[PDB]
């Protein structure tokens, strides 16, 4: 054997068992999550507050790309900043050539191909998350989770981290009970539950939400942090359904 | 054809004492026969008891003061924070000035 | 085992052990510690001796007039990454006429050990950074760990039997916060700290070395008979 | 037994890297059919949507790479994508240094010289995927033209590929045995693409549903894919018969 | 095989630990700092009685203010002091004073590490570097192939380190005369050598405020040498 | 990344030996065995076929012996392949040194050139050496008729008589027996042919298995000729000195 | 580029890749090294496992790299030959900048610096060459001998023997070798020269090769009669 | 710079170069060897731009000496100045050329014949019995066609070399302080101390 | 990233085979049988066209190409290799021939130049070697008709008739007993199809064989007319229905 040993390199399956090694690595990190709605996206992520010595509110992991795009991911942190990173730059050269600002789906393979070509090569290291990213524009709300391996799809609900099967069991329930759509502020108080849910499988550590959301209606089609009143709102929500 | 170079006008002079010093410079600037700013200052405190001025293209002047300005805090990150003497200090700005001798800074430097 | 030949290379469990080793070498390092307020921010940090004929390795850089770190690991990557932080510092400084962010400065730390995480041939970086700031949102404490992971802290310590000094912090907590306008409090609330962390040596004048930085006071470092106040 | 693991011989003049990236060929478990057409070319596959919470418009494997050209992919979707952009990339610069479309053949010739390098290049590592292109090409008509892993490609009459490739090759094989032709005796498209269906019915075994096929048509100056509804229309016409 | 630029399980890179191994095997060399100089002395080890001992440079002068002393595979330190010198030059082109010691160093220093897959190994040298300037005074400095250096009032570098090392540390005050220093490197070095001590095996140097770097020669340390034996046989 | 697969060409045996070098000249012992023999008054080439097909095209065939220029020409034994890469690239040496000064190349001078082209291919670059051993044959104004060899080392040495290839051993062995330094060409010429048809491995020596070539000053007056045997011309001389 | 890092650090702090380029030294023929009060002579062996050669256009063991100074070495041959021309082109160069030939401590102090940068540059191999490097300095009568390995270090020798069997030869020149009186004359110098290779050679006939360097650039090989008569008289001697 | 003549008799080749070096309206010196040996046999004599000139020479005469060492031989004088040539070639299409041009006077031991080649910095070389550059040789040329045997001796010839300096010296008209001769023959290079 | 393969795959053992070299080789004797006859008046070359798939249309898989329009060249072994080797060989005959001389290189100098090409995958950095054999049959002035033999080292020689792959060595064998000097191009495609049936199992036809042949210049294949010198290639592959004809009186 020894197949596993190198980026690249077929087993006698068709499998690259870096890459699969890789996913390891995100399902040993902490739970992420992005629910599609009515005119927009909704993000929330699970941050294990490992020591009282954190300061609160001050170790933002959604990061926002362009003014448009909302990206979370989960497993090796670092990673998935370099892998913003490049989404930015070619977000940034997407609109200056063709001036609109660039597509979710465009955007999408951009990052796509990036992290496929880390799977080409046995002198490069696959990434280490999922990320799961999206926003609003010309064609409406689009949501993606992109994984180790290259390999990407839109989605309804989107969940990845040590409490994903949690979360995609109540994101399945969503998506039977409301056919005709989840509105905006609905998803921003469903995706603190979830996560609180979801924090069930890592409940060890107590836990910080984040939560971000881009809307036609409510952000006006940009990208924004959910702060204040609507987050404390969507945590009491999510504490009164746990109990 | 495009020119690179322009004259911002002003005057400068450097007197020295027996324990002290003194730079003057006036704070008009111009260009052709028109006033740009009646108090724009071009003598500056570039730290370690150094004052420097640049006059004559101002725009090169103060890309050269910025330079020495920021020659003088990495000396002090490069050499634990010991004093640029103004010995040093000129020569340093010599170099300076010599790395663009086939497109200078058109000033009159004084320290 | 099979998987810690270099950086680029997963474990079956999906773990990197070159950042692992890497990580080690912290341990090993010499006990720091940082803690802020709202006014100001600290370090202090435990310098280590070959022996008693040496001088004691110097742990804490000065980056910029508001900002500097303290080390634990290999120093000469500790001069690597707080020369490239110098720079970035002054390049905010000379281009935008502006004040490094704390928080962008570590930003640009994470990113720069990251690329050799993933890369042949490199490796990644042998060092822990604490990086304390004042800028124009307050005191500011980082803590930078080489695999890329970042983190803004009240308080914490690195280096060996940095959980001794970790958990006194964990609980002065609510005290150390609140010393506003006082610089020698919160050294001295930072002193306590690393004592925590001693075992048979106590700090001497040539031992301990401490910084500061806050509203009105520029990135100073204290050594020598300056800190002989705090012992 | 390094000779395993990058794209050098074995003793036996083997490349097994090349071998396996075959094998990745199958591991989406999706099988797909191409047939020509008097005026077209239609192309099947099948579309499995396991996950409940993924948005099945965007799952496709099917690509269209030029105005004329289309291509479906069997392989893992990363791969398959890369080659799809690849292709597209080479079919807008054949146009734009030569001044004319890019035909079919030829750029399934270009992708399988591309796919030959990586078997005899060691740093890149073959695709694990088989591209079928398809087009009415302005000179030679209804093409197939299909490439692999190892860099090989072939036009066809017409063609499947997947795990349960061989009885669908065997299904059609007999059909061409019988209508002794070399196409789809058929005018419109609508009725190439029932018959494409109808034979992947009988060859699986199985039925199919408006959301378990994904069909692709090319025509001339224009390929294009079909809507749910627009194979709903289709399946309703084949079981009415 | 394995990478150049590897860590070790314990924190350590594998070529730096072993370059370390390579300075052990190397010949002596002590430094002892003064307030009125600093010495530096080394064992030559003449592999052979033919070999012309005054012809094995293992001290070296960077700048008249900077000496340097070697020990392990010296033929690496060449570029190291190529690159000493032209730096201590350079900075006073550039500033037209004297360079700082520990800045020299420093600069030094920052080449120990420019290896990987820059040079294909770290060096397998470690080099006392002593001198005087006008802020920080008389300063010895030990720059090993790690990138690291430490300050020194005193430092025993090669295969009798760890013995010299312990006897320095007895023998050192802060209070001693250059004369003084000069016996004690002689006094340590014949005890660590394997052949016995004299003014061909054996070469002593100094750099000073007021006379800059000097290399000892062997009519006076030959002087020295005699001036030592009588004085431990005296008690 | 890729250090797994490095075979490291050029690096050291624990006996300081380079592997790479022992090995190539391991494939050259195994190669077609050639012969050059330095006459007084011109050189000889002679070489053996590898084991030839009957339906090869035997007249308008080179594999052993290749022309540099008109003065100098080599007798190749091991990888044909590698062989021509670097006679096209000595062939381009000598009308280098042609174009700067004026004269033909000294022989030493493209012999040294190449030698040293071989010396880079074991000492850097992380390359395989050239399996190959030339047997350089020419002439020059300064020392007249000279035999040199080199092997895949980039080592090069002088001979009068010297074999490369296969059955060296008791090629060399032959040739130190019966050559001496007054020789004429006619005799090199059956010295050369002797030899191989005692060390071949062959049942019989015959014309279709031999390549051959003499470098006389036997034009007119004060000039060298390059003398390329024809099949018809081999097959002659073979019956001239009774061996067919 | 070709990068590899060959020649690397072992846990006993070792560079092998150094260490086994002694090894094709010490295969290497002997060379001899022997500087008199006016002198210096350079002695070789040659192997005689080696006939049919031609000793009139095969690459001899002693080298000029100028005028005034000479090389021999012990090891591979190939190798030699790229220091030999470097060494060789830096003599031109220093003669081009300073207007003054090379002193041989420099020439010397150049090659093994070049031999040095290629046990610490990436993709290269060491030299398996040690060489003796002998002559004098520009308008000087002091005889200077140094020798190189492919560590890089060097130094200056009163006498000095490289390469197989060497180990034999230095003994016997340790103990023959007065440092207080070394030989006089041309004759003395090359006697002893001749009679160490005689400890290890063989045969005294074409297996030596003597090159004397004299003051002011006056280099001469010796032929086989005039070696041959060293070797006669030593015989006779020796038979006491 | 400026006068440098070459005259190539039956068994020597004599060059004869002028003294000054002017600059502005001051001549810096009255005594310039304007020649250097490129090898035992072959000298070269240099006239042209200042800086270049001498440049140009030891650059030369630093190639010819490095073949000499690596070869144990001398280079004959037709493959000398065929490498300078080139060498000018090569130049004349670079950046900046090299405004240099030579006499390469040589005895071809081989041959035994003198050789006197004329090399302009554009790389255009001539073998002549008698050579000249600048505008020396509007003088020279017509006095040597007319004065010039081919098989006068050394002795002849440079009462030939002193007919054509007196002729400069009487109608050119800058000052080139008299020559400095050298002779090229069998038994190698050697100057004339009085001329 | 960027391609760190910059060190040999192809290297030799402590035996002295260049294993690459000798395992392409065993690729090739995998590979279908493929054959050339050299007459007096012609050359042909010939071979299997093995059909991947009944669906597949073999037309369009051509294993016998032109690379000038007077030298043809067919292969055994790996037919990716082969295509990309044709597509360097045409150019080549123009970049480093064609575009110098202004008219198309010699067989023997374009044969040297793809033996270049094969030779350095077999040395050059991070690279494996082709893993076929060559058959390059063509005409030019000087030299007239010629076959030549590339094998996976670079290696080539010159044959009368030859054959490489699958069953060569009986293939050889059967070419040795009818070849003669005297032969003319027709006695010799009549040879080529007596020997390719042999090795051939399945179906023996013009669907199934594809033979070109170097002959007389084609003026009707030349696309145009008004110069008299230009006369046509003689390079002309065998039509599916010329094969035929010649199968009936076999
Ligand atoms: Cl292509
Ligand atoms: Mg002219």
């Amino acid at each position: 054997t020894g197949y596993d040993l190198s980026n690249s390199v077929f087993s006698p399956d068709g499998r690259n068992f870096q890459v699969e090694y890789a996913v390891k690595a995100v399902e040993n990190g902490t739970t992420s999550i992005g629910i599609k709605c009515n005119d927009g996206v909704v993000f929330a992520v699970e941050k294990l507050i490992t020591s009282k010595l954190l300061v609160p509110q001050k170790n933002v992991k959604i990061q926002v790309v362009d003014r448009h795009i909302g990206c979370v991911y989960s497993g090796l942190i670092p990673d998935g900043r370099h892998l913003v990173n490049r989404g930015r730059e070619e977000a940034a050269s997407f609109k200056k050539l063709y001036k609109t600002p660039i597509p979710i789906p465009a955007f999408a393979d951009r990052l796509g191909q990036y992290v496929q070509a880390h799977t080409l090569y046995n002198s490069v290291r696959p990434f280490g998350v999922s990320t799961i990213f999206g926003g609003v524009d010309k064609n409406g709300a689009h949501l993606y989770m992109l994984e180790p391996s290259g390999s990407y799809w839109g989605y309804k609900g989107a969940a990845t981290g040590k409490g994903r099967q949690s979360a995609k069991a109540e994101l399945e329930k969503l998506v039977d009970h409301h056919p005709e759509g989840l509105s905006a502020r609905e998803a921003v108080k469903q995706a603190a539950k979830i996560i609180y849910l979801a924090h069930e499988d890592n409940k060890e550590k107590d836990f910080e939400l984040e939560i971000s959301w881009c809307s036609l209606s409510e952000t006006n089609g940009l990208h924004k942090f959910v702060k204040g009143d609507l987050l404390q709102e969507a945590i009491d929500f999510a504490q009164k359904e746990i109990n | 054809q495009f020119n690179p170079y322009g004259d911002n006008g002003g005057t400068i002079l450097g007197i020295a004492g027996e324990d002290f010093a003194v730079l003057a410079g006036d704070t008009r600037n111009i260009t052709d026969y028109s006033i740009n700013s009646r108090y724009e200052p071009k003598v500056f405190d570039c730290g370690d008891n150094i004052v420097m001025s640049a006059n004559g293209f101002a725009a090169d002047g103060d890309a050269l003061v910025k330079r020495f300005k920021n020659s003088v805090k990495w000396y002090h990150f490069d050499h634990n924070d010991k004093k640029l003497s103004i010995n040093s200090a000129a020569r340093n700005i010599q170099h300076l000035l010599y790395g663009k001798r086939f497109f200078p800074y058109y000033v009159h430097t004084i320290i | 085992n099979n998987y810690d030949g270099d950086t680029v290379t997963f474990s079956p469990t999906g773990r990197l052990f070159q950042v692992e080793y890497a990580l080690e070498a912290i341990k090993q390092g010499s006990v720091t510690v940082g803690l802020r307020s709202n006014t100001h921010a600290v370090l202090v940090a435990l310098k280590r001796n070959a022996d008693e004929l040496s001088s004691y390795q110097k742990k804490i850089i000065k980056c910029d007039e508001h900002m500097g770190l303290s080390l634990a690991g290999l120093a000469p990557d500790a001069r690597v990454l707080s020369n490239y932080l110098r720079q970035q510092c002054n390049y905010s400084s000379l281009v935008f006429n502006r004040k490094l962010a704390v928080e962008r400065a570590g930003h640009l730390l994470c990113d720069k050990a990251q690329k050799n995480t993933q890369s042949y041939g490199g490796r990644p970086y042998g060092v822990g950074l604490l990086i304390i700031g004042y800028d124009k949102s307050g005191a500011h404490l980082l803590e930078f760990q080489p695999s890329g992971n970042v983190t803004e802290l009240y308080g914490t310590a690195i280096g060996a039997r940095s959980q001794g000094a970790k958990t006194y912090l964990e609980r002065t907590l609510d005290t150390f916060i609140k010393i506003d306008g006082n610089p020698d409090e919160l050294i001295k609330a930072g002193v306590e700290a690393i004592s925590q962390s001693l075992r048979d040596e106590s700090l001497t004048v040539d031992n301990l070395s401490i910084a500061i930085v806050g509203k009105d006071t520029p990135f100073t470092i204290y050594d020598g008979e300056a800190v002989a106040k705090y012992i | 037994g390094y000779d395993r693991h990058i794209t050098i011989f074995s003793p036996e003049g083997r490349l097994y890297q090349v071998e396996y990236a075959f094998k990745a060929t199958n591991q989406t478990n999706i099988n797909s059919l191409a047939v020509r057409g008097k005026d077209c070319t239609v192309v099947i596959s099948q579309k499995k949507v396991p996950d409940k919470l993924l948005d099945p418009t965007t799952v496709s494997y099917i690509f269209c790479i030029s105005r004329t050209i289309g291509m479906v992919v069997n392989g893992p979707i990363p791969d398959a994508r890369n080659a799809a952009l690849r292709a597209k990339a080479e079919a807008a610069e054949f146009r734009y240094k030569y001044g004319y479309d890019m035909p079919c053949d030829v750029l399934a010739k270009r992708m399988a010289n591309l796919s030959q390098i990586y078997t005899q290049r060691a740093y890149m590592r073959p695709l694990g995927v088989i591209l079928t292109f398809v087009s009415v090409d302005e000179e030679l008509g209804p093409s197939i033209y299909k490439t692999d892993p190892a860099g090989y490609y072939v036009g066809y009459k017409a063609t499947a590929t997947g795990p349960k490739q061989q009885e669908i090759t065997t299904n059609l094989e007999n059909h061409f045995k019988k209508s002794k032709i070399d196409h789809i005796n058929e005018e419109s498209w609508e009725k190439v693409v029932e018959f494409a269906i109808t034979h992947m019915i009988d060859a699986l075994g199985t039925e199919f549903s408006k959301n378990d096929l994904e069909v692709g048509v090319a025509t001339k100056d224009k390929f294009f894919t079909l809507s749910a509804e627009n194979i709903e229309e289709r399946l309703v016409a084949i079981a009415e018969q | 095989d394995r990478g150049v630029s590897t860590f070790s399980p314990e924190g350590r890179l594998f070529q730096v630990e072993y370059s370390l191994e390579a300075i052990k095997l190397g010949s002596t060399a002590i430094g002892i700092a003064t307030k009125e100089g600093v010495v530096l002395g080394v064992e030559k080890r003449a592999t052979s009685p033919l070999l012309e001992s005054d012809s094995i440079e293992k001290i070296v002068e960077i700048d008249r203010h900077i000496g340097c002393a070697m020990s392990g595979l010296t033929a690496d330190a060449r570029s190291m002091i190529e690159h000493a010198r032209t730096a201590a030059v350079t900075h006073n082109l550039y500033y037209d004073e004297d360079i700082n010691v520990e800045s020299l160093t420093q600069s030094v220093c920052d080449l120990a590490l420019r290896f990987g897959e820059l040079m294909s190994r770290p060096f397998g040298v470690a080099l006392l570097i002593a001198g005087h300037d006008a802020d920080d005074g008389y300063q010895l400095f030990h720059a090993e192939p790690s990138g690291t250096f430490y300050r020194y009032n005193a430092k025993a570098i090669g295969s009798g380190s760890e013995g010299a090392q312990a006897e320095l540390l007895n023998e050192w005050h802060s209070s001693l005369t250059l004369k003084e220093a000069e016996l004690l490197v002689l006094k340590i070095l014949k005890q660590v050598m394997e052949e016995k001590l004299d003014e061909n095996n054996a070469q002593l140097s100094c750099i000073t405020k007021q006379d800059g770097f000097k290399i000892y020669d062997n009519e006076k340390t030959a002087e020295l040498i005699k001036e030592l034996k009588e004085k431990e046989a005296a008690e | 990344g890729s250090r797994r697969y490095d075979s490291r060409t050029t690096i050291f045996s624990p006996e300081g030996r380079l592997y790479q070098v022992e090995y190539a000249l391991e494939s050259i012992s195994h190669a077609g065995t050639a012969i050059g023999i330095m006459a007084s008054d011109g050189i000889v080439l002679a070489a053996e076929r590898k084991v030839t097909s009957t339906l090869l095209e035997q007249d308008t065939s080179t594999e052993k012996l290749y022309k540099l220029n008109d003065k100098i020409a080599v007798a190749v034994a091991g990888l044909t392949a590698d062989a021509e890469i670097l006679i096209n690239t000595a062939r381009i040496h000598a009308q280098n040194y042609l174009k700067t000064y004026n004269e033909d190349i000294p022989v030493e001078i493209l012999v040294r050139r190449l030698s040293d082209i071989k010396q880079g291919y074991t000492q850097h670059g992380g390359l395989r050496p050239f399996g190959v051993s030339f047997i350089y044959a020419g002439y020059d104004d300064r020392y007249g008729y000279q035999l040199y060899t080199s092997n895949p080392s980039g080592n090069y040495t002088g001979w009068k008589a010297i074999s490369v290839g296969a059955n060296t051993s008791a090629a060399q062995t032959l040739l130190q027996m019966d050559y001496k330094d007054d020789m004429k060409v006619d005799d090199a010429i059956e010295l050369a042919l002797k030899t191989l048809s005692k060390t071949t491995d062959s049942s019989a020596l015959t014309y279709d298995r031999l390549e051959f070539a003499t470098i006389r000053k036997g034009a007119n007056d004060g000039e060298v000729y390059q003398k390329i045997f024809k099949p018809q011309e081999i097959k002659d001389i073979l019956v001239k000195t009774g061996i067919t | 580029g070709y990068d590899r890092a060959l020649s690397i650090f072992s846990p006993d702090g070792h560079i092998f890749q150094v260490e086994y380029a002694l090894e094709a030294v010490k295969r290497g023929t002997c060379a001899v090294g022997v500087k008199g009060k006016n002198c210096v002579v350079l002695g070789c062996e040659r192997r005689s496992t080696l006939k049919l050669q031609d000793t009139r256009i095969t690459p001899s063991k002693v080298s000029k790299i100028d005028s005034h100074v000479v090389l021999s070495f012990s090891g591979l041959n190939a190798d030699s030959r790229i220091l030999i021309e470097k060494a060789r082109v830096e003599a031109q160069s220093h003669r081009l900048t300073l207007e003054d030939p090379v002193t041989v401590e420099y020439l010397t102090r150049y090659v093994a610096g070049v031999q040095q940068r290629y046990t610490q540059s990436g993709g290269v191999r060491p030299f398996g060459v040690s060489t003796l490097i002998a002559g004098f300095d520009p308008r000087d009568d002091e005889p200077k001998l140094y020798q190189t390995e492919p560590s890089g270090i060097y130094s200056s020798w009163s006498a000095q023997t490289i390469g197989r069997n060497s180990k034999t030869v230095r003994e016997f020149l340790e103990k023959n070798y007065d440092r207080k009186e070394p030989p006089a004359t041309v004759e003395e110098c090359v006697k002893l020269t001749v009679r160490s290779l005689l400890e290890v050679v063989q045969t005294g006939a074409k297996n030596i090769e003597i090159t004397v360097v004299k003051p002011d650039s006056d280099i001469v090989a010796l032929s086989s009669e005039e070696i041959n008569q060293y070797v006669t008289q030593i015989e006779q001697e020796k038979q006491e | 710079m400026d006068i440098i003549l070459g005259i190539r008799v039956q068994d020597s080749v004599i060059l004869a170069s002028s003294k000054a070096v002017t600059r502005g309206i001051s001549v810096l010196k009255d005594s310039d060897d304007k020649t250097r040996q490129l090898s035992p046999h072959t000298l070269m004599s240099f006239a042209g731009e200042a800086g270049d000139t001498v440049q140009f020479a030891e650059y030369i005469q630093a190639n010819i000496q490095l073949y000499s060492i690596r070869e144990d031989y001398e280079l004959s004088p037709q493959a000398v100045s065929s490498f300078v040539r080139q060498e000018l070639a090569k130049s004349i299409r670079s950046r900046r050329p090299y405004q240099v041009n030579v006499l390469i006077g040589g005895y071809d031991k081989k041959k035994n014949k003198p050789e006197l080649y004329q090399i302009d910095y554009l790389g255009t070389k001539v073998e002549l019995p008698y050579g000249a550059h600048g505008y020396s040789g509007f003088y020279t040329f017509s006095l040597l066609d007319h004065h010039y045997r081919p098989d006068m001796t050394t002795e002849e010839g440079l009462d030939l070399l002193k007919l054509c300096v007196q002729e400069l010296e009487k109608r050119m008209p800058m000052d080139f302080k008299g020559v400095i001769v050298k002779i090229v023959d069998k038994d190698g290079i050697r100057q004339v101390d009085d001329f | 990233m960027t391609d760190r393969y910059s060190f040999s795959l192809t290297t030799f053992s402590p035996s002295g085979k260049l294993g690459q070299i000798d395992y392409a080789l065993t690729a090739v004797k995998q590979g279908v049988t493929s054959l050339g006859i050299k007459a007096t008046n012609g050359v042909v070359i010939a071979t299997e066209k093995k059909s991947s798939s009944p669906l597949a249309m073999s037309e369009t898989l051509s294993k016998v190409s032109l690379l000038t329009p007077d030298i043809g060249a067919v292969y055994s072994g790996m037919g990716p290799d082969y295509r990309v080797l044709v597509d360097k060989s045409r150019k080549v005959a123009h970049t480093s021939y064609k575009r110098i001389y202004g008219e198309y290189p010699p067989t023997k100098l374009l044969v040297s130049e793809v033996a270049k090409i094969m030779q350095e995958a077999t040395q050059s950095g991070g690279v494996r070697p082709f893993g076929v054999s060559l058959l390059i049959a063509g005409h030019d002035e000087f030299n007239g008709f010629s076959l030549y033999q590339v094998d996976p080292s670079g290696s080539y020689f010159p044959w009368k008739a030859t054959a490489i792959g699958k069953g060569s060595v009986a293939a050889k064998t059967f070419l040795e007993k009818r070849w003669n000097d005297e032969l003319e191009l027709e006695d010799a495609i009549h040879i080529a199809l007596l020997t390719l049936k042999e090795s051939v199992e399945g179906e023996f036809n013009g669907d199934t064989i594809e033979l070109a042949i170097i002959g007389d210049e084609n003026p009707d294949l030349l696309g145009y007319t008004g110069i008299p010198t230009d006369k046509g290639p003689r390079f002309r592959k065998l039509t599916s229905q010329e094969i035929n004809d010649r199968l009936e009186a076999l």
